[PDB]
DNA sequence: ATCAGAATCCCGGTGCCGAGGCCGCTCAATTGGTCGTAGACAGCTCTAGCACCGCTTAAACGCACGTACGCGCTGTCCCCCGCGTTTTAACCGCCCAGCTCCCTGCTGGCTCCGAGTGGGTTCTGCCGCTCTCAATGG
DNA sequence: CCATTGAGAGCGGCGGAGCCAGCAGGGAGCTGGGCGGTTAAAACGCGGGGGACAGCGCGTACGTGCGTTTAAGCGGTGCTAGAGCTGTCTACGACCAATTGAGCGGCCTCGGCACCGGGATTCTGAT
């Protein structure tokens, strides 16, 4: 392969097809199927992370949407990357304005 | 019975590489695939415009770099640009 | 605070269906390879970006004054709240319809096609490779 | 008496008309999906509390004006950095073909977790 040569668990392969075929230019490097395959490989870490973090704080083995939405709206970097997406099935975080709350 | 391609079983492997003794629902599948997707377009988009406009035919990872930079919040891109930089070069030792 | 008193949480039991796993096939990836061109890089020129100055003055600053608005208070009246009853929209049992069970219709295959009679002429596989005989060479 | 071998001869091959059979194509059975019955979310009833809103008044901050003060804008001159245009060579990508397993759908069993009925707590309102 060439997820192996990069220590890359992200098909390394599969990512150059899409970047010539998704019409982004005339031709494709050598290196950037294998730079974007990271970053992508990188992102989904750290989402699967909190969310797995998330899943042990709300006491499951298995995450659900609501795990990624929590693990996303509470990190204050990743929430604004994903500021224009509605994740289905994430619900809100809890938050209560104070002069609602009673006295 | 058409054969669909997703990022599933990768997703799951990096899931193992940070979470081993956890697991995933189908519903939170399909939204760490369109994360994934969304994210690829958004860079590739970038990266092709930065060729465009700079009056060259390809797409390297320096234009992918500069992309994620871009594209990304301060820290997150920090780290984006270290495991690219790194992979990369890892890439390029092995043939 | 101090009370009971809700409503909510956390807990142990049960239960079912989607996770997460393996079975095996296939098609997308990888390999080896050629060809040419995008763009790297070194050379060169020529724009406009920076710098720096002083004559001019329009703009900015700083303070004085009081006016009219921010907001804090009150006071009233009613619009939404929470508790409850009845109507309606959503979840379980029956009846009707889609997946299913039946007939209807074209085409290929098979069989038959008058009795009798006379005469005629043509037609019973053909080559060739081994075993045997006894003629005839020494 | 001895003997290779031509010749003899024999077997292994090299038209036309009319019934039934088969098939394929289009309706309405019994298991799925749409309507009736039951039953849970909504519309309505009831009535009282607190929030909206309007009126008023106080206190003060922000608009206005003027004199003082500061530096923006002007155009004018000088300097070189860097962009943009140029010119050669070649590395890196696309493109073609042939071989190989990574990745997908299809598969079943199994356990994380939705479900709940009981007992544990953590508040709300009344007093």
């Amino acid at each position: 392969t060439r997820s192996s040569r990069a220590g890359l668990q992200f098909p390394v392969g599969r990512v150059h097809r899409l970047l010539r075929k998704g019409n982004y230019a005339e031709r494709v490097g050598a290196g950037a199927p294998v730079y974007l395959a990271a970053v992508l490989e990188y992102l989904t870490a750290e989402i699967l992370e909190l969310a797995g973090n998330a899943a042990r704080d709300n006491k499951k083995t298995r995450i659900i949407p609501r795990h990624l939405q929590l693990a996303v709206r509470n990190d204050e970097e990743l929430n604004k990357l994903l500021g224009r997406v509605t994740i289905a099935q994430g619900g809100v975080l809890p938050n209560i304005q104070s002069v609602l709350l009673p006295k | 019975k058409t054969r669909k391609e997703s990022y599933a079983i990768y997703v799951y492997k990096v899931l193992k590489q940070v979470h081993p003794d956890t697991g995933i629902s189908s519903k939170a599948m399909s939204i760490m695939n369109s994360f994934v997707n969304d994210v690829f377009e958004r860079i590739a988009g970038e990266a092709s415009r930065l060729a465009h406009y700079n009056k060259r035919s390809t797409i390297t990872s320096r234009e992918i770099q500069t992309a994620v930079r871009l594209l990304l919040p301060g820290e997150l891109a920090k780290h984006a640009v270290s495991e690219g930089t790194k992979a990369v070069t890892k890439y390029t030792s092995a043939k």
